[PDB]
RNA sequence: UGCCGACAGCGCUCUGGGGAAUUCAGGAGGGGAAAGCAGAUGUGCCCCGCGGCGAGACUGGCGCACCGCCGGACGAGCUG
């Protein structure tokens, strides 16, 4: 396997922020770590001594559907460095740490955890990384942190809830700039167990267009997870930013 | 000095550092999002800090000893360059006489051993200096001047080291009369440095408005 | 006319201080 | 408080802002 | 603390029924460590945790990774009944039944996970 | 950028006053051109994108000063026809767009208020004060100035209204509370000078709510006692002084401020054979407070400050003066 | 009609009076949405009327908690009283735009003269407020002390901390950086000890020939002054340093008598005694850390502290990274962290893992479970001795 | 696309989502056929039918003489999926939507449309055959 | 990924092809910018007209869960 201490190189990936570490027999995904030299979850990290302080962190795609989607090769995830990134589903903040490392010390992540102990993990990672603020409350009630979240540009969402479309609809209606960019994770077994998952995907899409989006890309993150679809869309317009 | 951010408005800070910062930090200890910790923890924290500042003062007085003892042994060299870099030299030397059997070029590149031997064993350009770079006098040169000062400081250092390493003194000998040669070297050499700093530039034909 | 601030009535008395001084002004 | 400025007035770019400054590759023959 | 507790009305018995079905179909990992490794490997279709267990921190630390992976976890009030419903001769406090691509037990899991999804 | 055009509006409206001043012998043509030029440059400066309250104040000072010069010069020319109305109105409009662009300047606000008050527009003044209070509800100084203007006019009910809304808001500092007590007792003094208020229980009441205020301190009650001790020539002044004393004795018993008020308590309306007798009484209080188990450094600092005021007042006896000097030196 | 609208944000809440309200049929027109985007057009709708910042972090904490619950706060009521023109809604009303329908209900309760529209339903006031948030920082700048950002971080951290009660059961960073300090300064004591040992035995090598315990070596070279000034049991020192009368002091005396090491200089002995004072203060610090961190280990995780021992068990805490990481790691991962040795290692791995999740997910832990688990390990040692 | 096994669609399960074409609708109500009854007949399967906004518009673009078919289309009990483009051009709307999802069964009657959809794999083709309906490329029947 | 590389085949492109300064003419994108002229009337008084709050005082009918509704028309005082 990709055992520790191997000499690999890092090159830029076409989305900003993310880099790709390639070496020997292994190619894999990585991001500049803000808080240098300290793991998040016993993740592997990459050192480099530049002519010291700079260190990167690998992601596991099996762990984060965000990673898996990038490896599948989405077009654009809208979260350039500097972009205010709402998260939904701060499942103890692993991928949230990764996305914080993307948006950097100039960006911002506002996170939503509903469970408490996961939230303890979450606020721990927030206490480390300054650019992510946590929010622990019910994502179904964006009134609960309407005082706390300003206008963000990209909504990531990965909650496993059956009302997912109306959830993202209301949170978008309260927190998204015209020209909104969003990604959402679909577990077809969670939305509708009986149905064929592709049609499940379609129904999700049509609910989202009903809630005024425009889908523009969509793929099964297949060789990293079964029956999940990443969907990329825009709020309220066609081209991405403005 | 400051205890907790609870103690922050009642902490006197002006004695170690000036203000205009140490009220910004008062605003910071107010506004800060730091979590609360016990006084039992703060005891350990503060005592660690007592440890480290004791360490700091210890190093400070150590350096005081180093400079004084260096003036005692080799006044010429510390009249040239300064006790710290002379100490580094003597360190890599092993001993004073171990230094004084070096030649001037050895002193010019004293230290840069991997770099030197790489460039030689594969015929690359040689390194220009070692510890003399961080020595005090060469910082006031510039570039090509830095190289010329590197050579000159090299040879005069070898001079001073052999001087203090072999020239006896009748022991009713004041340190100034003892270190007169390093003093001479200081004076001559600083003059040469100010000259090459003031070397002119190349006169060019002064163009007017037209090409004329 | 939100131009002015109106003298406070018991209907418009929010805090206990206002209630006390309004009681004093009423017995006045 | 109000002091004299310093004058320092005297190609494709060197480190990348859009990727946290990966430097341009120096090209050792080993690399 | 065990707020996703299951209730009496045959819900618990449906759980034990599908548990015995999974023990027969060999699609079931058992005991806290193996449940942990199955949900770490993400293969688990659903996870069931006892509630009468001597101090509950085991079946409290499991819902942490259940909340990470976002797998339906559910509290059952009798670990000895879990042992009997699995066929162990020992009382079990943590069980995890995984998913395969071809079964009708899978449809039973879908119904059961929809019920616990409405529950929590 | 439309700045030229917006300026075109304002300067074109400025025109006919200048037409009239041309048609009068009050100014000559080159002066007129100077005036128009300066006005245009200032107006452009105001409608610049990046502007600042100092620039605003600069401009309005320019115009107001022009008004005064015009007045002086037409007085010298003994001409009564010209008014100041148009200048004052355009001056107002300057203040209005100033507060639209920068609402957040107490400095510019108070300049506005003072401008209105010096020209005699009190209804407008109340409106402006209203908006400023609405934009900065923590500012004791504006709260005070509004309420003090209302009390000086006499509208005591609206004075109380401003002050109660302000004390409802600004609960970090005691400052408004002291100011409201100050003007309320001043109103009681106005009633006594004109000679319920027969009781005058209101400073007791504000002291009672002060007792549960967030800033509620011993030093707070001390300054309360100070402003109460001002203008003791009243009726229930001894009543309220006894009340504040017994309350802070009941609450902060051995506080050095409690000992300080225990000293300076019987000196309510005193200047005078009643002067040295109460002096000796408070001196017995002082010696008792000094020998008592209190923070003697704090109490002595309080006492030497009060003695600094005491020696600041004149007309006393030398033996008394020197024994105060000795009791101060012994601290 | 909308006449005012609320906006409750992390620096404070503020009300806008509306001039030239929205094209409500034309809310779905594109030029209307880009006109919502541009500041030069949306400011021709909204104008600022009153503003209220928070006084303190706890006050804003009260604000967010009451708001999240739905209930308004008293100072919000103060503000609304302070700005809205007085009436009861008999012959006229004033219309307010607010986010939370619950908050709207309570405001309609507190004032009959107003009609409050929740953004959940009235789509034009929803879009209006949404425009507000989108031109957020450019609206408060003339009186926004700082910017929204740092204050926002503070409000969020404070909220979720009070909601989940974090600090009362978080201490692991204290623990781990304690362990790191112990390890590092232990290494430091060792290197300082060997350095002072070499550098003074350069003057007097009979001392390193006679005594071990480099810490006691440091104490005695502190007490020694010079090799010249010797006496056995001078004052208060050798008695509690070591054996004083008949074992060590006379031996040290004869060692200095027969000594032949170099005569030391005064500045040199001053230097080396400065070093020795340093390292012995540091060793006293180490024992302080030992006592303290053992007490904190009893304070947080007693069970593992008694079944493995505080220093090494703490090493396992830190090498995991956290108590939460520790508990989530399965026992084989703890193993990564003959055959009898393998079996007993697996067994203690099971037991430390379960004791880990016990001591962690306990709110305020106990001791007896770790006690009985230690007894299980002891009787297992007896069972393995059986054979 | 997902669940596409070599020109066979494994995801097409009753309730079958079918798409309605204009000419299909026209000739069916010409043939006096109850659309849903005949659909459940040929399929022997529970159906939800879907009409695009383009199809609806094209019907209305046909004049008043088509009013019965228009009303038949506008019977409420069926889903209405919108479109977001400029075209209002039935065939392109269909081919694009079918390409994107690959879950439907198209019902048309033009042979050129049939060639078009026959170009892409894994879609079944419904056409009435003047006695009844007629399904082309669905294997489960 | 080193030069040069004959013929033949292909491409681009032709006031030949590079390169540097410098001049003008547009294009595309990133930030920064309260960027904010929907109807731009001096102040103060009183009076009139109209309108709002608004203490307080009535009154009509309705009211088979019976618990209270809803409506007229007076009104001190304040204010636009
Ligand atoms: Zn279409």
């Amino acid at each position: 396997g990709a055992k520790a201490g191997k000499k690999v190189i890092v090159e830029p990936h076409r989305h900003k922020g993310v880099f790709v570490a390639r070496g020997g027999k292994e190619d894999l995904l990585c991001t500049a770590n803000l808080v240098p030299g300290e793991s998040v979850y016993g993740e592997k990290r990459i050192s480099v001594e530049t002519p010291t302080k700079t260190e990167y962190r690998i992601w596991n795609p099996f762990r984060s559907k965000l990673a898996a989607g990038i490896l599948g090769g989405l077009e654009t995830i809208y979260m350039k460095p500097g972009s205010k990134v709402l998260y939904l589903g701060a499942a103890s903040g692993t991928s949230v740490s990764h996305v914080a490392d993307i948006v950097g010390p100039t960006g911002a992540v506002y996170a939503v955890e509903f469970s408490h102990r996961s939230g303890r993990d979450l606020i721990n990672m927030a206490t480390r990384r300054t650019n992510v603020i946590p929010i622990v409350e019910d994502a179904r009630k964006p009134m609960a942190y309407r005082m706390l979240v300003p206008m963000v540009d990209v909504i990531f969402a990965d909650v496993a809830q059956p009302d997912q479309a109306r959830i993202v609809g209301i949170n978008a209606r309260l927190f998204l700039k015209q020209g909104g960019g969003l990604l959402i994770s679909i577990k077809a077994s969670c939305i509708d167990s009986t149905a064929p998952p592709e049609q499940v995907f379609a129904s999700e899409v049509q609910k989202l267009r009903e809630d005024k989006f425009f889908p523009k890309e969509q793929l099964t993150l297949e060789p990293y997870e079964r029956d999940h679809a990443m969907v990329s869309c825009v709020y309220l317009q066609k081209e991405f930013e403005g | 000095a400051l205890g907790l951010r609870t103690n922050a408005p009642n902490a006197d800070l002006s004695e170690i550092l000036p203000p205009e910062i140490e009220a910004a930090v008062k605003a910071a200890a107010d506004i800060s999002m730091g979590t609360e910790i016990s006084t039992e923890d703060y005891e350990n924290i503060k005592l660690l800090a007592v440890q480290v500042v004791e360490r700091s003062e210890y190093r400070r007085q150590l350096a005081e000893y180093l400079q004084n003892r260096m003036k005692a042994i080799s006044p010429n060299m510390t009249e040239l360059i300064g006790a710290l870099v002379g100490a580094r030299l003597i360190a890599h030397s092993g001993s004073l006489v171990n230094l004084a059997k070096n030649p001037g070029s050895t002193i010019q590149i004293l230290g840069a051993e991997k770099a030197l031997f790489r460039a030689l064993k594969t015929k690359h350009a040689t390194p220009k200096y070692g510890i003399i770079y961080h020595a005090s006098l060469v910082g006031q040169a510039s570039g090509p001047n830095k190289g010329k000062i590197a050579r000159q400081l090299a040879a005069k250092i070898a001079l001073s080291v052999r001087t203090d390493a072999f020239e006896d003194f009748p022991e009713n000998a004041d340190d100034e009369t003892r270190a007169a040669v390093g003093i001479q070297a200081r004076a001559k050499l600083e003059n040469n440095l100010r000259l090459l700093e003031g070397k002119p530039l190349n006169k060019g034909v002064a163009l007017g408005p037209n090409g004329i | 006319d939100a131009s002015e601030l109106q003298p406070i009535t018991q209907k418009t008395s929010g805090t206990e201080l206002e209630q006390t001084i309004l009681a004093i002004m009423e017995e006045s | 408080e109000l002091s004299v400025r310093v004058p320092q007035l005297p190609g494709p770019p060197d480190t990348l802002s859009d990727w946290y400054n990966i430097p341009r590759t120096n090209l050792t023959p080993e690399l | 603390a065990a707020w996703p507790k299951a209730e009496d009305p045959a819900l618990v018995q449906e759980l034990l029924d599908c548990v015995q079905q999974a023990s027969h179909y060999r699609q079931l990992k058992k005991g806290a460590n193996e449940t942990t490794k199955s949900v770490n490997r993400g293969t688990s279709e659903l996870v069931i945790l006892a509630a009468d267990t001597q101090p509950l921190s085991i079946v409290l630390h499991i819902p942490l990774i259940c909340e990470e992976k976002n797998v339906p976890y559910v509290y059952v009030p009798s670990k000895v009944a879990l042992g009997r419903a699995c066929g162990v001769s020992r009382a079990v406090i943590a069980v995890s039944l995984t998913s395969n691509e071809a079964s009708d037990l899978n449809s039973k899991i879908r119904a059961l996970r929809d019920k616990v999804e409405r529950l929590a | 950028a439309w700045v030229a055009d917006k300026a075109r509006f304002y300067l074109e409206r400025a025109a006919p006053e200048l037409r009239e001043w041309e048609e009068k012998e009050i100014f000559t043509k080159d002066e007129i051109r100077n005036l128009v030029a300066k006005r245009s440059d200032f107006e452009h400066l105001v409608l610049a994108p990046g502007t600042k309250p100092t620039d605003f104040l600069n401009y309005v000072n320019w115009e107001r000063s022009l008004d005064r010069l015009r007045a002086k010069r037409c007085a010298r020319l003994n001409i009564r026809s010209v008014t100041s109305h148009a200048s004052q109105a355009r001056t107002f409009g300057i203040f209005e767009r100033a507060v639209l662009k920068h609402p957040g300047s107490i400095e510019l606000w108070l300049a506005y208020l003072e401008f209105a008050a010096q020209v005699k527009a009190t209804k407008r003044w109340r409106r402006i004060m209203t908006r400023a209070l609405r934009l900065h509800p923590m500012n004791a100084s504006l709260w005070t100035l509004a309420g003090r203007r209302a009390a000086q006019n006499g509208d005591m009910q609206r004075a109380r209204a401003h002050f109660l809304r302000g004390c409802r808001f600004c609960t970090r500092e005691p400052t408004l509370w002291l100011e409201y007590a100050r003007c309320e007792m001043d109103w009681l003094a106005r009633m006594e000078a004109k000679k319920p208020a027969l009781s005058g229980a209101i400073p007791i009441a504000v002291f009672d709510v002060a007792r549960k205020q967030p800033f509620w301190g011993p030093a707070a009650a001390e300054k309360f006692f100070d402003v109460f001790a001002k203008f003791g020539h009243l009726s229930c002044h001894e009543r309220i002084i006894s009340h504040v004393v017994t309350t802070m004795q009941e609450l902060f018993p051995n506080h050095p401020c409690t000992w300080s008020v225990h000293i300076r308590q019987p000196l309510v309306g005193v200047d005078t054979p009643a002067f040295p007798k109460a002096l000796r009484e408070s001196l017995a209080r002082l010696k008792a407070a000094l020998q008592s188990t209190t923070d003697r450094k704090a109490l002595a600092t309080k006492m030497v400050a009060w003695m600094d005021g005491i020696l600041a007042i004149e007309k006393l006896d030398a033996a008394i003066r020197t024994v105060l000097e000795h009791t101060k030196r012994s601290l | 009609v909308v006449n005012f609208l609320l906006f409750e944000s992390a620096v404070g809440f503020s009300l806008f009076e509306v001039v030239h309200q929205a094209d409500t049929v034309g809310l779905e027109l594109p030029e209307v949405k880009d006109a919502m985007k541009t500041l030069d057009k949306f400011g021709k709708m909204v104008k600022l009327r009153s503003f209220n910042p928070w006084t303190s972090a706890a006050q804003g904490l009260e604000a967010i908690n009451l708001i999240s619950e739905g209930i308004m706060p008293e100072y919000l009521k103060s503000a609304l009283e302070m700005n809205l023109p007085q009436t009861s809604g008999k012959k006229s009303k004033v219309v307010l735009g607010v986010a939370d329908k619950k908050l709207a209900g309570e405001i309609t309760a507190a004032f009959p003269g107003v009609q409050c529209e929740a953004a959940d339903t009235s789509e034009v006031v929803a879009a209006l407020l949404r425009g507000i948030r989108t031109h957020a920082n450019k609206l408060h700048k003339s009186l926004q002390e700082g910017d929204i950002g740092r204050a926002q971080l503070g409000l969020g951290h404070a909220y979720s901390r009070a909601k989940v009660k974090f600090s009362v059961h978080k201490n692991d960073n204290h623990i781990i950086q304690g362990i790191a300090t112990l390890d590092a300064l232990d290494k430091s004591i060792n290197q300082g000890a060997m350095r002072v040992r070499e550098w003074y035995g350069w003057h007097f090598p009979e001392l390193i020939r006679i005594v071990s315990d480099n810490i006691t070596y440091a104490k005695v070279v502190l007490a020694i002054g010079n090799k010249s000034s010797l006496t056995d049991e001078s004052v208060d020192d050798l008695a509690n340093v070591l054996n004083q009368d008949q074992d060590k002091a006379l031996a040290i005396i004869q060692a200095a008598k027969v000594s032949m090491g170099q005569d030391i200089s005064e500045v040199d002995l001053q230097m080396v005694r400065d070093l020795a004072s340093n390292v012995t203060s540091m060793a006293d610090y180490r024992r302080i850390l030992a006592e303290s961190l053992d007490k904190k280990m009893s304070e947080v995780a007693p069970n593992l502290q008694v079944i493995l021992g505080t220093p090494v068990a703490a090493r396992l805490i830190a090498h995991a990274g956290s108590l939460t990481n520790l508990a989530k790691y399965p026992a084989s991962t703890l193993q990564i962290l003959p055959k009898v040795k393998g079996r007993i290692s697996r067994y203690l791995a099971n037991k430390c893992s379960i004791a880990s999740r016990i001591d962690n997910f306990s709110e305020k832990p106990t001791r007896h479970f770790g006690e009985v688990l230690r007894q299980q390990l002891e009787q297992r040692l007896e069972w393995y001795a059986k054979g | 696309p997902s669940s596409m096994f070599f020109e066979h669609n494994e995801a097409l399960v009753p309730p079958y989502n079918v798409l309605v074409d204009t000419n299909f609708l026209s000739r069916t109500v010409g043939a006096k056929l109850p659309l849903l009854e005949s659909a459940m007949d040929c399929l022997y399967a529970s159906v939800n039918i879907i009409i695009t906004s383009c199809v609806m518009a094209e019907l209305e673009k046909l004049g008043p003489r088509y009013r019965v078919a228009l009303m038949i289309a506008r019977d409420e009990r069926w889903q209405r999926l919108t479109c977001d483009h400029k075209g209002t051009y039935a065939d392109d709307c269909i081919v694009d939507r079918v390409q994107k999802h690959r879950i439907y069964i198209v019902a048309t009657n033009d042979r050129d449309l049939k060639r078009r959809i026959r170009k892409i794999p894994g879609v079944p083709i419904m056409s009435v055959q003047k006695g009844k309906y007629a399904i082309e490329r669905l294997p489960g029947a």
